[PDB]
């Protein structure tokens, strides 16, 4: 059981995204869409070299975007990661 | 930055894309400092942010002690990850991970034998295999394929490859032999 | 007259190529022959004798017949699936260095090495006169010229590649062609390229069926010399299945774990056998007369071969064999010991490699 | 018909026991079992007799003056004198040993082929016992579940 | 649509290339890529 549980954790992040969770099959959609989405568009490293980027700037120089998460971080409010969305997701309408 | 967003946001544009190409050397230097993620937008969608990822931030991530601390919490969190607990554990472990890159940029200052004796070994198997393709023995023995038949070509054919077998067993052994020698 | 020899060779037609897998179960039913022959085998008496233990009168001469018959077909063999799949393996690594050459310009600009075995050789063959001569594309060098001529030198191409500058481009340019023909006298013999000859050789050494196919031929030559190493060839039938395959194939499929825990075991027998050698050294005495006592624990290395070869293999473990130990003063320290070593080296550890093997082939 | 035979021999209304299995469905499921799995069966069956064999083989080339099986020093028995006498005693006994051949050969200490004898016994014990028995074990077992 | 030759339908039904697109088959249904898949497709085409 404890096998198989690694085995699932090293599954799983083949399967869908960390920070959003949507199935690596629609990504897959697009060739190398997976690749790129975990390593450009949602990329764990990528978000918490953006917190260091948030702590190391000064507030005042922050943009509005900066400002916002800079809000909902120091309230906890963690409604800003993308859950269970994308941007591909969000503009298939238009975009798409 | 400016750039990358126009490009990401108006994908359908020859006047972008050209603009793109010329500026490709830009983008390709900067791709390892630029850095992209997805938020929820104030605006109720979703946007891209653009930012600066430092070179000291990126080898201090590659740096060994925090990619074991980054195993630690994957393997965490995918067992006993919880429903909303999910990305507090996730910004926790950020905040730790910043206090040890800290931690690691303030402590921070400032086989092949045996290839190469298979090679030498099909080296000269093979020369000596061409040399006695070419001796003046083998250009002499263009008599029997005068008196040619059938069972001279038989031995000639069953002789080549029989001495091309003789080369594969001298090599591998002497490989074995080799190796043996220099590990011990 | 000199149309002939090379045609010939041909008219034999790859017939070993043919019925190559029609002579592979030839080869693997005469090793049966020959082992279910080995069966009636005895020791006769100094130096002992084996003597066939007969009494039909006709299996003497048959076995060294058999050996014969089955050498025979062993090299028929090694020329066959030569005549048929190195062909094969040498387009598919010609393949895939020409793709790497023009899509990925290993050798232009990132230029493998000391890692990567396939790497050098195919390095070494990249300068032949005949590289790509199973490969379809008889242009790669060329195509490599046209991509690459302007960023890395376009001599330092030409000399990597090992082609004439301007060979073909006067050959297009002007038609000028000389009548050649193969019928010729030293024509075939200097129409060879060395390294070319070298390279496929020794891939062909590198391929691990050609190199089963040798180890098959070394036994069976071996057969003469002592014809219990016809034995060997049995395990043939264990490729020839599939099921089989699977079953071989189990033990590597967890290969590590494997390892780590037979090292596991190895290190608690190895604690057990310390403090049997430090408290419990009095038990070990595997004598049945008093006269001379056998301790199997007066030296480590000694205790260790016994533990592991006994213990291990015991149904109980170390207890079952060694001194029983009521009334004595470290009876309860010994009763723990060897309940601890039945439970942990019997019961788990074995266990868990019997399960591992078990679990690869499921 | 052996219903019979029995008349000739009342031991063979014993056969007819053998109806109960065909009658209860959980039986008739532990019958099958056995032919679920015959082609994978056979091939196991196969090659544990080939490695026992090549055992056979080593045992008799070199390891033959551990093979006596004679607790009385005047007549000795040995197993492994005959080829076919050698393959039967290691099939029959070492397969059906719990640890293997080991345990009914000959203890190696103090000759000169020791460690080699050590290597053979601990293999037997590992393949033999341990694997394909197991194997052929779990493919009856799965086969019934 | 296109002509196949009965050539090729013979040296396909041959056994060696029988075998050779049953390893292909093991081999891309265990470890097939994403986008590998096809390229180990037509590799194996080019092949045999
Ligand atoms: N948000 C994400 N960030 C990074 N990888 C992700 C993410 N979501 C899923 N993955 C998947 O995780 C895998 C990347 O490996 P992993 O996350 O275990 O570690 P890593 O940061 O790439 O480093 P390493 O290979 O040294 O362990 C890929 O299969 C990728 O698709
Ligand atoms: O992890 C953190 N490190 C800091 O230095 C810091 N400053 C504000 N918030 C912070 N979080
Ligand atoms: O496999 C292949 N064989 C060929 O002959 C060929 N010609 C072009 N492309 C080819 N591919
Ligand atoms: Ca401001
Ligand atoms: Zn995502």
């Amino acid at each position: 059981e404890l096998r198989d549980q690694q085995e699932q954790v090293k599954e799983d992040m083949e399967t869908k995204c960390f920070i959003c969770g949507i199935g690596n099959d629609y990504f897959d959609t697009v060739p190398h869409g997976f690749e790129t989405h975990t390593l450009q568009e949602h990329n764990l490293a990528n978000y918490l070299f953006f917190l260091m980027y948030l702590i190391n700037k000064d507030e005042t120089e922050h943009t509005g975007q900066e400002s916002y998460v800079w809000k909902m971080y120091q309230e906890r409010c963690w409604e800003f990661f993308p859950a269970g969305d994308c941007f591909r997701k969000q503009y298939e309408d238009q975009l798409n | 930055v400016l750039l990358t967003n126009l490009s990401e946001h108006m994908p359908n544009d020859t006047r972008l894309q050209t603009f793109l190409e010329l500026a490709e050397s830009v983008l390709n230097y900067f791709q390892p400092f630029l850095g992209r993620i997805e938020i929820m937008g104030s605006a109720k969608r979703i946007e891209r942010v653009y930012f600066e990822i430092s070179e000291s931030s990126r080898t201090q991530w590659e740096k060994p002690q925090v990619k074991e601390s980054k195993r630690q919490f994957i393997f965490d969190v995918v067992n006993e990850g919880g429903e909303k607990e999910k990305m507090e554990l996730f910004v926790n472990f950020c905040e730790d991970t910043i206090f040890e890159m800290q931690l690691a940029a303030q402590i921070s200052e400032s086989s092949i034998l045996t290839v190469r004796s298979a090679l030498f070994a099909l080296r000269y198997n093979i020369l000596t295999l061409m040399r006695m393709l070419s001796l003046k023995s083998l250009k002499k023995q263009m008599k029997k394929v005068k008196k040619m038949t059938v069972k001279d070509m038989v031995t000639a054919f069953f002789s080549s490859y029989w001495s091309i077998f003789m080369t594969l067993l001298h090599f591998v052994a002497s490989v074995f032999r080799g190796f043996f020698r220099i590990i011990c | 007259f000199w149309k002939k020899i090379i045609a010939y060779q041909q008219k034999l037609l790859n017939y070993f190529a043919r019925n190559f897998y029609n002579m592979r179960m030839l080869a693997l039913f005469v090793a049966f022959a020959i082992n279910f022959i080995l069966l009636f085998y005895k020791v006769s008496t100094i130096a002992v004798h084996y003597v066939l233990e007969e009494s039909s009168g006709y299996m003497e001469p048959t076995l060294r017949i058999l050996a014969i018959l089955h050498t025979v077909i062993s090299f028929f063999c090694i020329i066959g699936y030569y005549c048929l799949k190195v062909p094969l393996v040498i387009f598919k690594r010609e393949k895939e260095v020409a793709r790497k050459l023009e899509f990925d310009g290993l050798y232009i600009t990132e230029q493998p090495s000391e890692d990567d075995i396939k790497g050098q050789w195919d390095r070494l063959v990249i300068n032949t006169q005949s590289f790509p001569n199973n490969y379809w594309d008889k242009f790669v060098k060329r195509k490599v010229m046209d991509k690459y001529g302007e960023f890395y030198g376009r001599d330092r191409i030409s000399e990597l590649l090992g082609m004439d500058k301007a060979a073909l481009d006067f050959s297009d340019a002007r038609e000028k062609k000389k009548p050649k023909k193969d019928s010729s006298l030293s024509a075939v013999l200097n129409s060879i390229d060395v390294k070319y000859q070298m390279w496929k050789l020794g891939v062909v050494f590198t391929d691990n069926s050609f190199l089963y196919l040798a180890w098959y031929m070394t036994m069976s030559v071996l057969g003469h010399y002592n014809n219990f190493f016809f034995a060997a060839h049995l395990l043939d039938i264990a490729m020839g299945f599939k099921t089989l395959r699977t079953i071989l194939s189990s033990v590597t499929h967890n290969g590590k774990q494997l390892v780590l825990t037979v090292g596991l075991l190895a290190v608690v027998v190895y604690l057990y056998t310390v403090v049997a050698f430090n408290f419990f050294r009095k038990f070990y005495n595997k004598s049945e007369d008093g006269d001379t006592p056998d301790m199997k624990c007066d030296d480590m290395l000694t205790c260790y071969m016994f533990h592991m070869y006994v213990g291990v293999r015991a149904g109980g473990g170390i207890g079952d064999e060694i001194e029983d130990p009521a009334g004595d003063e470290y009876e309860i320290y010994r009763i723990i010991f060897d309940i601890t070593f039945f439970f942990f080296v019997i019961v788990i550890l074995l266990a868990i490699i019997q399960g591992l093997i078990i679990d690869a082939f499921g």
